[PDB]
């Protein structure tokens, strides 16, 4: 009151209401694990990128633009090809969890500004200020404080 | 997860404890390579050449 | 002060600041391993050439030229075809290093004017003079000297 001091005491003693503008902005500043050099990211199934996607055909977009008595509104060539492959691979044993666990981890990270394999700190605009959140350091109590108190108030 | 994949994961219920080895660090490689020179003198005391390893010989 | 004399003494005794114009240009001249005849280059995965590339379709370039409400900006026909091959080869054991380890070497050689499998000396324009750098003889201390001292100065 400095940055590592707040992570222990503000859970026990200090409320967020009695903190200055130079103290709130530095807790939203990135930590010392940021600016630490880290290579070798761990690859996983990217739910962001769609391998079954295709290109705008412009004759579908013309025919679907003229609204009326059409019965299917996409191409279905690449997404059936995709379904035939899953019928032919015989990969079941952990893929029964991969579609069913792993999105929750990456879907919640989409509400924090964090992409798929990003094990580091990513910002999130709350009001007029950015808050760098993590996979581990979610900083949820700062988010509840800055949304509720600084709705009609400004603390940089 | 690989124990769920190759093994049909009942082995996880069978095995008491799964250990994972870190690869060797250079701080490990100081003392660990030096242990072979302790057993080197056991087979070569007939030869009676006692090889001494300085710390300069470690990193080479 | 000649060329092989500088590689031993200038690390110990001589600074680059006290060197004449006929001495700086000859240390940037190529060595005697240059003009030595060397066949049999060693092939590796060329990260320069993209096997997944294609041709300008000119109806995509027209449709993407008219900016607005399109959702994919490339062809993706070939690049799905390439990813399918990596799923079918089952080659993992060293290719887990080939995309990850071999590559940092060719990327750093791009900052020195050196292509992929080029085990020889390649130039690099610094200011108004060329400096022939190598895989092994990086000549980094000449590069730091010619950028800093000869920014507003000229030494051929």
């Amino acid at each position: 009151a400095v940055k590592d001091i707040k992570k222990l005491i503000e859970e026990g003693i200090l409320d967020y209401e009695d903190l200055t503008e130079n103290e709130l902005r530095k807790l939203a500043k990135p930590d010392d694990n940021f600016y630490e050099l880290s290579p070798y990211a761990s690859d996983e199934k990217d739910l962001s990128l769609n391998e079954t996607s295709g290109l705008t055909n412009e004759q579908l977009k013309n025919f679907l633009g003229q609204n009326g008595t059409y019965h299917m509104s996409y191409d279905s060539k690449s997404i059936d090809y995709a379904k035939q492959k899953k019928s032919e691979k015989k990969e079941d044993q952990q893929e029964d969890d991969d579609g069913f666990y792993d999105a929750y981890k990456q879907i919640k990270n989409s509400y924090d500004g964090i992409p798929n394999n990003f094990n580091h700190e990513a910002p999130q605009l709350i009001g007029n200020n950015y808050v760098f959140t993590s996979i581990y350091d979610t900083k949820e109590n700062l988010i509840k404080f800055l949304k509720k108190n600084s709705e009609y108030d400004l603390y940089d | 997860k690989k124990c769920k994949k190759v093994f049909k994961p009942e082995f996880v219920n069978r095995i008491d404890k799964i250990g994972v080895f870190e690869p060797l660090n250079k701080k490990n490689l100081h003392k660990i390579v030096a242990l072979r020179f302790k057993k080197l003198e056991k087979r070569l005391e007939e030869k009676n050449i006692q090889v001494s390893v300085s710390e300069k010989a470690i990193d080479y």
